[PDB]
């Protein structure tokens, strides 16, 4: 569970 | 956990890549450059959008370069800000370098193939199936140095090349054990557990054991995915089969495990709860004559695996058996045998999954419908850790135990799952 965002 | 910030010292393939900022963005999302030598990687594409339309990129991807500036080593939060700050029309080039997994289990002993070719591969397979007396030893040293992702797109590559899907190919020209292996290689994880379990219930009489092992050892992840596509090829729902072919309260134990609802590791020990429940199990079992089933199903259904590894050594602190001996003393058959397969799964899979590989070979021939699910099912999951705990507790390996047992290009193709001796 790793930090994500969308670009 | 590889890691570097100069260009010359990545050894995967190169991609360059135009993209032009929707309004939308450009329809990706980023992953990584979060605990200091750590990389980017592609998560996941949008396919309305602008990244997968483009085509160029694929997921676990490292972004070498944004716009001539090598982002290789900034922060998660440095590289963000570049692509927010680009308007919407305007366009970005993108340095990719791909061979480099993004999710891989660490104790895996296949690894996904760095200079990875699928089209290559699907050209050099069809070489080695078509020539005359069949090369079987080309088609076990590729699939088997490949991971099954990599295999999915070899599969793609070769319907694209001979309008003949991979697996009615390959099944032509296989035979015995090998083609069996080879089979269960070009199967997703989901396929292959999904396809092993309606095997399993193939006429009235059903493999009670090979329907144990997949559904005691499997994650509530793994099953999400089973019961997904079990719907998807068989056209009903996995645990309506289930339901069908199994009775009693062993049916109520395997609806309960195949829900694949579980709960997730607690963020915090419950002592309180691991005495409660380790009386409950005690109450409901060996401190009285008959047992309470339902209570046991339930427990050792609904807690996490840690939670009942706790619960199995506070139970020894009721009970004079242990879990697993109180087991084959308060219940019998199908229900005994599924019990005892869960709990060696929750106090250790892998040792699980080494004593299975044993009892397969110790004896007069080989049970090779167990041997080769484990081999296939296990290889990028924990076969490290399997023959970790094999070597340690019958003397020799893994390796050494299939070399004996099994022979031919059946054999070489079991080894390298394996991966080595030890
Ligand atoms: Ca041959
Ligand atoms: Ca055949
Ligand atoms: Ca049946
Ligand atoms: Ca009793
Ligand atoms: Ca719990
Ligand atoms: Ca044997």
């Amino acid at each position: 569970t790793r930090r994500e965002t969308q670009l | 956990p590889f890691f570097t910030r100069n260009p010359s010292e990545l050894k995967g393939k190169f991609i360059h890549t135009k993209l032009r900022k929707s309004s939308r963005g450009f329809g990706f999302t980023v992953v990584g450059g979060d605990e200091p030598d750590e990389f980017l990687q592609i998560k996941s594409l949008v396919l309305d959008g602008p990244a997968a339309l483009d085509g160029k990129m694929e997921t676990g991807d490292v972004i070498v370069s944004v716009n001539d500036t090598c982002v290789l080593g900034h922060t998660h939060a440095q590289v963000v800000k570049i692509f927010q700050s680009i308007p919407i029309g305007a366009s970005v080039d993108l340095e990719l370098c791909r061979g480099y997994p993004l999710g891989s289990s660490a104790y895996g002993s296949v690894k996904a193939y760095t200079n990875f070719d699928a089209e290559r591969d699907a050209l050099n397979i069809e070489t080695a199936i078509k020539t005359k007396g069949v090369d079987e030893v080309t088609i076990v040293n590729i699939l088997t140095n490949r991971s099954n992702e990599q295999r999915q797109d070899i599969a793609f590559a070769y319907q694209r090349r001979t309008k003949k899907e991979l697996a009615s190919a390959l099944k032509s020209a296989l035979s015995g054990h090998l083609e069996t292996v080879i089979l269960g290689l070009l199967k997703t994880p989901a396929q292959y557990d999904a396809s092993e379990l309606k095997a399993s219930m193939k006429g009235l009489g059903t493999d009670e054991d090979s329907l144990i092992e997949i559904i005691c050892s499997r994650t509530n992840q793994e099953l999400q995915e089973i019961n997904r596509v079990y719907k998807e090829m068989y056209k009903t729902d996995l645990e309506k089969d289930i339901i069908s072919d199994t009775s009693g309260d062993f049916r109520k134990l395997m609806v309960a495990l195949a829900k694949g609802r579980r709960a997730e590791d607690g963020s915090v020990i419950d002592y309180e709860l691991i005495d409660q429940d380790a009386r409950d199990l005690y109450d409901a079992g060996v401190k009285r004559k008959g047992t309470d089933v339902p209570k046991w199903i339930s427990i050792m259904t609904e807690r996490s695996v840690p939670h009942l590894q706790k619960v199995f050594d506070r139970y020894k602190s009721y009970s004079p058996y242990d879990m697993l001996e109180s087991i084959r003393k308060e219940v019998k058959g199908d229900l005994e045998n599924a019990f005892l397969n869960l709990v060696q799964c929750i106090q250790n899979k892998p040792l699980y999954f080494a004593d299975r590989l044993y009892d397969s070979m110790k004896g007069k021939g080989t049970r090779d419908k167990v041997l080769i699910r484990i081999m296939v099912s296990r290889s990028e999951v924990d076969m490290l850790k399997i023959r970790s705990e094999f070597k340690r507790k019958y003397g020799k390996s893994l390796y050494y135990y299939i070399q004996q047992d099994t022979k031919g290009d059946y054999q070489k193709a079991l080894l390298y799952l394996c991966g080595g001796d030890d």
